[PDB]
């Protein structure tokens, strides 16, 4: 569940998309590193 | 006892004129060899608003004196209650946007905020 | 027992003259279904414990009160200071096309009103003239040309007005309690000293 | 089998046509180009066998080929490195928009080769002193760099200093600098930029008619299931557009879902009808501006009317909120309804400013709204007379 | 009672209003009230007294002694732990910044039986102000009831107009309200009724009347 309307530059979206799937992290979330890989037969 | 000094010459904005307001509450009370010594302080940054003053001035009455407050505030220190009190020496000088945001506060919240304001006009009244 | 009576109620208020009509008024402003949903809520807060039913009555009072002219209702609340204030930009208007123009022109017209009237104890002073047009600002009745000076005064201000021709002449008879010697003047294009 | 639903298996005809031309599902590229992929061969290979480091910059709008056909350059190569042909490579790839900085480019790069990782200073200055090395052996690299644009700077030091590594002695970096225009070297790059690359630009034109309907052909080689008259139908429009490769195909799936809303009833028809390829060309190029007088109310179409009639006697296309408001009682009280309120003015304005038909600044000067349209003034006046 | 209804005798038609909207704990209630009055003494007087005769969950937040976004999200989680559940939260401080993470730790702290099916009342003091920082914080009270999901209801009581903070893309159209003035038939009787101990109802009311002719056109 993703609003525009919260989100207003590129560097924040880039850490709050991890507070949705929670496949690699906890309540904590991983290094600052921009992502890169983000898993894409 | 506590007496607080301040002009125009200091910090004409938002941030930075609240900043000068915290300094000034802490160094009249460190001049009184009582209960408290030295205590180096690094101001590195500590948020604050108006609570920050309004905490002050509670833990300031209860920590000083050996339980002495009565019922619903007075007789704090011995005599009446400490306010508050500021002057303004240099304000004509000073941006007038500034003078009216900082007044609107202490107003509703008075009841447990006592402020004394001092004005120094250079002039005449008719001005204000 | 009580669900049947509910659809059926509608049906009997569907048809209406007074309850189409203001169904046919919110359409033309806003066809959208989120300008319905106040007509719907509002309605339902007047159904207390007192209200078997529903009628043609509690939807019509529920429409106006969210529809009124917001701009023309704010000035029944006001003295007679700031109102004749208002009318003194307006007439204003008529002479200069279309060009800004400060306070201090505003105090020339206060002390010609003066004239033509016995001596009494309506005359004021001066400092009050400042005062009531200051009321005005923190309405946001008046707008800059584009720059509001830090180091302007009492004299230069450059602003013009935020309404119209036609809602100050419509808010004249339903202000309560008008003077003889003030209405006379608003509607008149000062042809006397 | 771990999920419940490991792609089913297309049992059908139109089910299996989506297969072959899906962007993903490639066999190999986009054909009809061999004078093109043969000169870039070349030139890859002699650069392989002489142990040296070049620069690559074509040209074309980002749908000709630019993300297909590089990948066949580095399949081919791979395949004579097994048999002691050409000397072995690596595989490095990194796009442009991935990083938010234009300067952490340093990191991917010391990250793909070996494995430390730093920042766009410490690591950017071991990349500076490894390129120099004197005594130690490298490999025949490949630098695959996209957009350009974004990696523009102030100080220009990201486009300048990458050029010059490849121009020393032990250096074999082979750039692939992919953008769009030709032009960029000599409008946003300055001289410097310019300078240090030479005129080694070729540039790679879109495809031609004759060869959409071969494209399209290679992947319907075996699909009895379009006529022969829809095919050159769709890669005619797009032929005409630009010639993009991205939106001939993008039609044609399109063509895939209109039939499959007939295959509801009882028949099952085969080859495509002539219905389907007109409906392909008017959803897929919709318009958002003929449905909205139509769909409108009363009071909105009057207040779109009252804007054109107020721009006809004053030649200006700029005006007042005041002045508009006069002439829009007159329509108003035609028709027959009353004078409308000064508090309603603002809401539906705010109707039309919320979808940005009407250029307005927002609510700071009510009187002073500056009127705007979105559109010209002649084609609202044919939409309005249709009902 | 003694300063809910003596301070203004011309209410009669706006308690039924706010009580309607009210109803229960389970009850809901639009996002956002944009209450606009005048003098900014009036309508800020008698939001003190009916909240408080209630008991009901409520802060009061300014807009004007912060002129950052991290300090005015800041100061409502303040006011909330205090009153979130039964007991105090050891006093523990929030750190945030971010206006996205403002959404999800606020469901967080109303998750408590206190704060379950409870209506969140929001009063936004002096809601004047909030132009000239970002656009963005505007529709962002508007749509807080799909976002957070919770019964929260904020308050306005500001001086402008409603007409005069519409966005760009637009916003929700929530309900104007609008209290009626000061009538001159009501202001006499208010003026009267703190009367002090000295002297009567007569007699005092005299003085007033006296003063009212004179100072009602200034």
């Amino acid at each position: 569940h993703l609003n525009g309307l919260l989100q207003i530059n590129d560097k924040i979206a880039l850490k709050e998309i991890t507070r949705q799937l929670n496949l690699e992290n906890v309540v904590g979330d991983k290094v600052f590193g921009s992502f890169a890989e983000n898993l894409s037969g | 006892p506590y007496v607080v000094s301040l002009q125009a010459k200091d910090c004409p904005d938002m941030k930075h004129f609240l900043q000068k307001l915290i300094s000034q509450l802490m160094d009249c009370c460190v001049d009184i060899k009582s209960k408290e010594e030295e205590s180096v302080h690094v101001t590195q940054k500590t948020h604050y608003s108006m609570d920050s003053l309004s905490s002050w001035y509670m833990t300031v009455t209860q920590k000083t004196d050996p339980k002495m407050l009565s019922k619903k505030r007075t007789t704090s220190s011995q005599w009446q209650s400490p306010p508050v009190v500021v002057i303004l020496k240099d304000m004509e000088s000073f941006a007038t946007k500034v003078l009216q945001d900082f007044i609107i506060i202490s107003s509703q919240h008075l009841h447990e905020f006592p402020l004394i304001l001092i004005f120094g006009i250079a002039t005449s009244p008719i001005i204000i | 027992v009580f669900a049947e009576k509910w659809n059926e109620n509608v049906q009997y208020l569907s048809e209406d003259r007074s309850v189409q009509e203001v169904l046919q008024k919110h359409f033309n402003i806003s066809k959208n279904l989120r300008s319905l949903h106040m007509l719907l809520m509002l309605a339902l807060n007047r159904v207390t414990a007192s209200h078997p039913f529903m009628t043609a009555v509690d939807l019509m009072e529920a429409s106006q009160l969210c529809s009124m002219d917001s701009k023309a209702n704010i000035v029944h609340g006001l003295s007679v200071l700031e109102i004749c204030l208002i009318i003194a930009m307006k007439h204003l208007n008529d002479i200069y096309e279309e060009e800004p123009f400060n306070f201090q022109m505003v105090y020339n017209e206060f002390q010609k009103f003066v004239q033509r009237k016995a001596h009494s104890v309506y005359n004021f002073e001066k400092p009050v003239v400042m005062k009531a047009f200051e009321h005005l600002q923190q309405l946001e009745l008046i707008k800059p040309m584009e720059r509001t000076s830090g180091n302007s005064q009492r004299e230069y201000q450059l602003m013009k007005l935020l309404l119209d021709n036609t809602q100050i002449m419509n808010a004249l008879q339903k202000y309560p309690n008008c003077p003889t010697d003030v209405r006379q003047w608003a509607t008149s294009s000062l042809s006397w000293l | 089998r771990s999920r419940s639903l490991a792609a089913q298996e297309p049992a059908s005809v139109l089910e299996e046509a989506r297969l072959r031309l899906h962007v993903s599902a490639v066999p190999e590229s986009l054909p009809c180009r061999e004078q093109e992929f043969q000169d870039i061969y070349n030139f890859v290979e002699s650069k392989l066998l002489d142990h040296t480091g070049g620069c690559m910059y074509i040209s074309g709008v980002p749908g000709t080929g630019k993300t297909a056909t590089v990948h066949e350059v580095i399949r081919c190569l791979q395949q004579a490195a097994q048999a002691n042909d050409v000397p072995p490579f690596q595989y490095i790839e990194v796009n442009g928009m991935k990083l938010t900085e234009p300067h952490q480019v340093y990191v991917q790069i010391l990250q793909k080769l070996t494995g430390q990782k730093a920042t766009a200073n410490h690591a950017a200055e071991l990349l500076a002193k490894q390129f120099c090395t004197r005594g130690s052996p490298q490999e025949t690299t490949v630098l695959l760099v996209d957009e350009l644009d974004l990696l523009w700077t102030h100080k220009q030091d990201i486009m300048y200093n990458l050029f010059d590594w490849p121009t020393h002695k032990e250096a074999r970096l082979v750039v692939l600098a992919i953008a769009n225009t030709m032009d960029l070297p000599e409008r946003i790059m300055m001289n410097r930029v310019s300078s240090r690359l030479g005129l080694t630009r070729m540039c790679f034109q879109p495809y031609t008619y004759s060869q959409l309907q071969q494209i399209l052909r290679s992947r319907l080689k075996h699909l009895k299931a379009f006529e022969d008259d829809a095919i050159q139908l769709v890669a005619r429009k797009v032929a005409a557009l630009s010639g993009d490769a991205r939106r001939c195909l993008d039609i044609c799936r399109r063509a895939t879902e209109i039939c499959e809303f007939s295959q509801q009833k009882p028949d099952s028809p085969g080859l495509v009808t002539i219905a389907h390829s007109m409906e392909a060309v008017d959803e897929m190029f919709s318009s958002s501006y003929i449905t909205a007088i139509k769909n409108s109310s009363v009071l909105e179409q009057s207040f779109l009317r009252a804007i054109l009639a107020e721009f006809r006697r004053s030649g200006l296309e700029e005006a007042t909120f005041q002045q508009i408001y006069s002439q829009h009682v007159a329509l108003c009280r035609m028709e027959g309804l009353p004078y409308p309120t000064m508090s309603e003015t603002m809401a539906v304005c705010s109707h039309l400013g919320s979808c940005r038909l009407l250029l307005v600044e927002p609510s700071r000067n009510d009187l002073l709204l500056r009127v705007r349209l979105n559109v010209s003034q002649d084609d609202v006046l044919y939409a309005l007379k249709d009902e | 009672m003694p300063h809910l209804e003596n301070v203004v005798l011309c209410r009669e038609s706006q308690v039924s209003i706010l009580q309607s909207l009210f109803g229960e704990r389970h009850h809901f209630s639009f996002p956002s009230i944009f209450i606009y009055g005048h003098t900014a003494s009036g309508k800020t007087y008698v939001t003190q007294t009916l909240l408080k005769t209630l008991e009901l969950p409520h802060v009061f937040v300014n807009c004007v002694e912060c002129f950052t976004l991290r300090l005015l999200l800041e100061q409502i989680l303040n006011k909330l732990n205090h009153l979130s559940s039964s007991e105090d939260g050891c006093s523990t401080e929030i750190t945030c910044e971010t206006f996205n993470d403002f959404v999800r730790l606020f469901k967080q702290v109303t998750t408590a039986e206190n704060l379950k099916d409870q209506t969140v009342y929001i009063v936004l003091d002096k809601a004047e102000y909030l132009r000239d920082m970002e656009a963005n914080l505007l529709p962002g009270f508007l749509r807080l009831q799909e976002l957070a999901d919770r019964n929260v209801t904020v308050l306005f009581l500001s001086e402008i107009v409603w007409e005069k903070f519409r966005p760009n893309t637009g916003c929700f159209e929530p309900f104007v309200l609008y209290f009626p003035d000061y009538s001159i038939g009501n202001l006499q009787k208010i003026l009267s009724h703190d009367h002090p101990p000295e002297y009567s109802a007569d007699f005092y009311a005299a003085y007033i009347n006296i003063l009212l002719g004179v100072f009602y056109t200034v």
